[PDB]
């Protein structure tokens, strides 16, 4: 605010304004970013006051009416991260950010995928997941069989979760990088009005009342480069950090229209194992996803044999694999085991017995 | 308008100055003045010894008072080799070489400093570098002997041509007997001033040499007893002690931010709406353009519907009760839109409509029909190519 | 004789409160764990300022003389204590061995189980001194523990101090630049500090 | 001149330095653009909201001026009813689901 | 490896301490890369000799 200085700042002509068009750019694009990820969904849909999901427990990441409205999961998440400078507020609130939160949670609970693709279409809950284990090659008679053992396991799955969030914050380190790169970066920014850049002082009332005139405007005209370097440094990497943070919001906003408005198959893109669903939560300055999986986990050896020979017919699995305990034979689904008696209703034909390699004689029975 | 370089305009909200509440008025604080600079203990002796041959001494580490010593009649004539008293009370030397002594006037005319004769060069040393001055008065009132100036020699500052003084009793300083002295150049400093001290409100200050503007405010720091200032953690001033009264307090900046225009194009309207960023409207009458400027700009700073958001003050928008889809962003859920007879409004944006999923354990819903449906998608693939001669560009 | 200084003489840069913060600056210190001299007056240079301690029970230690030479040639520091009052004068002084006690002038001003301590340095021709005391039970080397000096006199005499003495158990350090992070708690007092270069964790 | 020189040669590298983040910025566009002609136009992505909302069923590209439009046809379902739903029937004892 | 000169660039203040801290994180990098795209496996398999 030295009208002296400010004089000479006008030699240097649009340097001071294509600096704010460049960090105008970087501001709506903050929020743009945060529209993209999180408003993907046209009605804010809202859960049934009965939780009765299948024995399936929500409500741990579910909205808490007395908490914003936040899940149990959500506060945690916002615990555990922690000189003509202004910074300014986000378009969207914590408490709007919550509510589309809340929206796709409770879409992806009482109508699957269907809200991704059309108005929310109601299923139970138990169904919905037969339908993700028929998405991972696992036929829907394994769930409804092992349905209590199944809701447990998710149950008890999402308490260690809590429990890891309650125990260390240090799984929030991406969120907290941001925090730390903004304020490290403004502190270096402010830091930098004490330094001299070879004027005989830094502190601009010194060298104009110290001085005259023509000798104060050259001690002026190095604080006024020095500065306005150590301003274009800043905003410059600010434009090189922006560009990082876009990358990740496009990816993001890709994870929440594939992971949860639908059951993606792309490998590890939804984290390890065989995709089932996941649930997104608000955090600072980011987000969360929790991606439930499907993993297989007590193996047994089996001999195996590409065909079957009966009747000089050659026979193949229609949907399965053929093994044996080594007395019998049996075709079975290749991601759980279940044997199944081998007929003409589970296989199909092909040829006669000479051009497999490997094929082997056990009877196929006709229904 | 001007800050496109475009006299259409596209609708949007667009940032055209900056808002930076103004310093009211200066205050000025030093400690508490004392040990003045002892100048009677050089003037008031002016009668002692022989002016064109006495010694002179240094006056150091005591503060200068020459403000009243320019206003003050203490003698009955001065004169100064550099500036007048006045200026001199904003001066400072390591000392001042000074000394007082009597001499006939015909001699003692030259013993004011840059002075001709005998003295300034000699007897009364004293160049027009010298930075201060002489003062006398009339000798013959006691300073003289029964035979006038003969009780000693007329040709540093008052100090070591020099032969016994002729001047007789009977008259002044100017020829006959004068008795006088001279003083003249980190320690012999001139005093401070201060002011009052003012609070609550955005002002210019400087304590004790240190200066900003702020607004100045009671506080709770509790400093060692020989500290003086408080600092943030980048490097920023943020707290004084007061040298009058050992309190302390704080430093605030000055409110300030980005001014904005929401207008819808204008093929709509000319009618639009200002939005002082992080601004409380209270604050906004001030520093730029505001409530004196004419229908042609006052309608926007002191009427208008008035109102206060998370985002700064807004003027010139309604404020609406209901939510629609956000057509202008302004922050914190904050749109603006013009709208129906037709005028700006702002309210807070509405996300969508609330829908209860009617889901139970045994219902389904499934569709009857279909639509198939096309969407259009526009994408990016490259920009305009370029090349720049850097050595026409800049050589010409 | 040598002792080690443990991490003694740290003092006040400057006049300034900062609080709950760890501030790095470059200064004139004694360096952690240097050795420093003892003794029981012999004249010493000045270098580039002192740390001065002493061990008392007894209040036998006076005063200290400060410039070239202290005997009539130019101006020169006589600091005193005589229990009423500290006496400071810089004259043109004339005296033997020294003038102990029985166990021109530009400038004048006035103001074992204890452990006294002392900085004394000279910058822009400001001569400073930075103080403290405590009790001790070590009455027989330096403590090893922390306490930051504070200041008291700063004079803008200008005189070319190199020798010094003690007028009549004392410890003798010299000042070097050095670069030290240090620690000011809720109440902006110093309360910790790192030498940088003591060791590869201190540079860390 | 050395003073323009300096101005001159500054005011160049920052055009320069913008202009290689704006083409990093369309490179990644031009990417997904190559990407989503190879998934959604040469084929039919399953990819939820890749090509377009609804069901996928196809798309066209349309040329425009720096860039690319895509017309994505799509399939949305209309007119639900109600029903009630069971996971599994019970006939002779033993329980049968849907294949 | 002037002194004289070194005196002076402290004068120009953090520049120099920004510029090793960027390629410090640039140099860091490289290792996250080559990590993430070859270490995905949690054991080294090993072929049968057959
Ligand atoms: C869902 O799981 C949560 C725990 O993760 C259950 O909440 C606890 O319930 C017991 C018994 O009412 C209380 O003692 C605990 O204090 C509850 N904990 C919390 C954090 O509220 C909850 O009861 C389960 N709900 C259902 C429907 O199974
Ligand atoms: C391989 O699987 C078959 C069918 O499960 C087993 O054959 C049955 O064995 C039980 C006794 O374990 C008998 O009671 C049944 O009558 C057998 N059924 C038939 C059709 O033979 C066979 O035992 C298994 N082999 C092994 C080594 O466990
Ligand atoms: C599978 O069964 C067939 C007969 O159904 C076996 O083929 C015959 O095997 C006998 C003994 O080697 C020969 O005398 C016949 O000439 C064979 N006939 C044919 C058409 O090849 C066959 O060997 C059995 N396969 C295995 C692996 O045991
Ligand atoms: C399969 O059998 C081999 C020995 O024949 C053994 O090394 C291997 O661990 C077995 N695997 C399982 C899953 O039992
Ligand atoms: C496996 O290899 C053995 C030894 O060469 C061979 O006899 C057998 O037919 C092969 N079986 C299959 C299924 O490849
Ligand atoms: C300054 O003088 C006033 C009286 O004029 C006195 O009340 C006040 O305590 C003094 N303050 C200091 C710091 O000497
Ligand atoms: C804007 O309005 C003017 C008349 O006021 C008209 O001539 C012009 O074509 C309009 N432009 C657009 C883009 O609508
Ligand atoms: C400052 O702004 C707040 C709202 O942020 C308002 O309630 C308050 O009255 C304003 N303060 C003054 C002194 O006008
Ligand atoms: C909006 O409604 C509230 C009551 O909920 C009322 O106090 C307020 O005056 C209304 N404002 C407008 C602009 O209608
Ligand atoms: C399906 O919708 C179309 C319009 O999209 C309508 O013409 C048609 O009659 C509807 N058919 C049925 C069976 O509802
Ligand atoms: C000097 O001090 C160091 C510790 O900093 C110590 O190792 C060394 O022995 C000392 N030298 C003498 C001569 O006492
Ligand atoms: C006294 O001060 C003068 C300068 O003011 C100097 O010439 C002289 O040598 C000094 N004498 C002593 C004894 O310090
Ligand atoms: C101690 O010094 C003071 C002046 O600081 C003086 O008035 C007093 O007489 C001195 N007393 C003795 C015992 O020297
Ligand atoms: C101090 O001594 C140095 C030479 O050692 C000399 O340059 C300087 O002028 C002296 N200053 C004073 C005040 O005597
Ligand atoms: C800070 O100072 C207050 C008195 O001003 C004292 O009561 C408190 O114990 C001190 N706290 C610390 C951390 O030293
Ligand atoms: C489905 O049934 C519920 C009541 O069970 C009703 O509220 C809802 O409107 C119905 N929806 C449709 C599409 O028929």
């Amino acid at each position: 605010d030295s009208t002296e200085c400010s004089n000479l700042l006008l030699q240097y002509g649009s340097f001071c304004t294509q600096l704010n068009r460049a960090l105008t750019g970087i501001a709506v694009e903050q929020d743009k970013n945060t529209q993209e990820v999180f408003a993907q969904v046209k009605q804010i849909y809202k859960t049934p006051p009965i939780k009765d999901f299948g024995g399936f427990n929500f409500s741990q990441i579910l909205p808490d009416p007395s908490k914003s409205k936040r899940s149990f999961i959500e506060d945690l998440l916002f615990n555990k991260v922690t000189n003509g400078l202004t910074v300014l507020p986000p378009l969207l609130t914590d408490e709007m950010i919550a509510q589309y939160t809340s929206a796709l949670l409770a879409g992806t609970i009482t109508s699957g995928w269907t809200f991704g693709a059309g108005a929310a279409l109601q299923i139970p809950f138990a169904m919905q997941m037969a339908y993700r284990f028929n998405g991972i090659g696992v036929t829907q008679n394994v769930l409804y069989e092992n349905q209590k053992l199944i809701a447990n396991q998710f149950n008890s799955a999402i308490g260690k979760i809590q429990d890891s969030l309650s125990s260390t914050a240090s799984a929030l380190g991406k969120l907290q990088n941001v925090v730390n790169q903004n304020a490290q970066a403004l502190n270096t920014l402010v830091k930098q009005l004490s330094s001299n850049f070879g004027a005989i002082s830094s502190v601009l009332n010194d060298i104009l009342s110290r001085l005259d005139k023509v000798e104060a405007e050259v001690q002026i005209d190095r604080l006024i480069t020095g500065r306005l370097q150590s301003l274009q440094t800043y905003v410059t990497q600010q434009l090189i950090r922006a560009a990082e943070i876009r990358a990740s919001a496009n990816l993001a906003a890709t994870k929440m229209s594939e992971c949860v408005l639908g059951q993606s198959k792309r490998v590890d893109f939804c984290g390890k194992g065989y995709h089932l669903m996941s649930f997104p939560q608000s955090a600072p300055h980011g987000v969360v996803f929790l991606h439930v999986t499907y993993v297989p986990a007590q193996e047994k050896n089996f001999t195996t044999a590409p065909a079957i020979c009966h009747d000089g017919k050659a026979h193949f699995p229609r949907e399965g694999v053929f093994v044996s305990n080594g007395t019998h034979w049996f075709v079975t689904q290749r991601n759980f085991y279940e044997p199944q008696i081998i007929t003409t209703d589970n296989t199909f034909v092909s040829g006669n017995c000479d051009v497999v390699i490997g094929i082997v004689n056990n009877t196929v029975y006709d229904p | 308008k001007c800050t496109l370089k475009s006299f259409t305009v596209e609708k949007g909200i667009y940032q055209t100055s900056n808002f930076r509440v103004q310093p009211t008025e200066s205050i000025v604080r030093f400690p508490n003045i004392t040990n003045l600079c002892p100048f009677g203990e050089v003037f008031n002796a002016t009668r002692f010894a022989s002016v064109y041959a006495w010694n002179r001494k240094r006056i150091s580490n005591c503060v200068a008072d020459y403000s009243v010593l320019y206003n003050s009649a203490s003698f009955s004539t001065f004169k100064c080799y550099g500036v007048s008293p006045t200026k001199l009370n904003d001066l400072c030397f390591t000392n001042v070489y000074a000394d007082s002594f009597v001499i006939r006037g015909d001699e003692v005319r030259q013993i004011a400093p840059g002075q001709t004769g005998k003295i300034a060069d000699y007897n009364y040393k004293l160049p027009d570098d010298f930075t201060g001055c002489v003062i006398a008065w009339n000798s013959n009132n006691l300073d003289s002997k029964v035979g006038g100036n003969y009780n000693y020699r007329y040709r540093k500052p008052f100090e070591r041509p020099l032969q016994s003084y002729g001047f007789q009793p009977t008259n002044g300083v100017g020829y006959q007997p004068y008795r006088v002295v001279v003083l003249s150049f980190a320690t012999v400093c001139g005093p401070k001033k201060s002011t009052n001290l003012v609070k609550n409100k955005c002002v210019n200050f400087n304590f004790n040499g240190l200066t900003g503007t702020g607004v100045l405010t009671e506080s709770n720091k509790k400093f060692l007893p020989f500290q003086q200032f408080g600092r943030d953690i980048a490097d920023t001033t943020d707290a004084v002690r007061d040298p009058q009264t050992l309190e302390i307090l704080d430093i605030t900046p000055c409110s300030f931010g980005g001014v904005s225009v929401i207008t819808p194009g204008t093929n709509t309207s000319n009618q639009v709406a200002v939005l002082y960023q992080g601004v409380n409207c209270t604050e906004v009458p001030v520093a730029i353009h505001a409530d004196q400027l004419t229908p042609t700009w006052r309608v926007y700073s002191t009427g208008s519907n008035v109102f206060q958001t998370r985002a700064g003050c807004l003027i010139g928008a309604e404020h609406v009760n209901n939510s629609y889809e956000c057509d202008i962003p302004i922050g914190a859920g904050i749109c603006a839109s013009y709208q129906t007879s037709q005028s700006i409004i702002a309210y807070t944006m509405s996300l969508g409509a609330e829908n209860s999923v009617a889901y139970s354990n045994n219902s389904i819903a499934i569709p009857t029909n279909f639509t198939i449906s096309v969407t259009t998608e526009i994408l990016p693939v490259s920009m305009t190519k370029t090349s720049v001669d850097c050595t026409m560009y800049i050589c010409g | 004789a040598y002792t080690n200084s443990f991490t003694r003489g740290v003092y006040y840069p400057d006049k300034v409160f900062r609080s709950s913060v760890l501030h790095s600056t470059q200064d004139l210190f004694l360096p952690f764990f240097s050795n420093v001299t003892w003794f029981h007056n012999p004249v010493l240079p000045f270098n580039d300022g002192v740390y001065f301690a002493s061990t008392e029970k007894s209040n036998i230690i006076r005063g200290w003389i400060f410039g070239t030479t202290l005997d009539s040639k130019t101006q020169s520091l006589l600091i005193v204590n005589n229990a009423t009052n500290v006496v400071i004068k810089v004259c043109e002084f004339q005296f033997c061995n020294d003038p102990f006690l029985d166990v021109n002038c530009t400038f004048e001003y006035v103001s074992f189980k204890n452990l006294r301590e002392f900085v004394f340095k000279n910058i822009d021709g400001y001569f400073k001194i930075y103080s403290k005391h405590t009790p001790i039970n070590l009455v027989r080397d330096l403590p090893q523990g922390f306490s930051a000096l504070e200041p008291l006199v700063d004079l803008p005499i200008g005189i070319n101090i190199t020798r010094f003495q003690t007028l009549l158990a004392y410890y003798v350090g010299y000042l070097q630049p050095r670069t030290f992070l240090l620690k000011y708690n809720e109440n902006g007092t110093i309360t910790d500090a790192v030498d940088c270069a003591l060791d590869p964790l201190s540079e860390t």
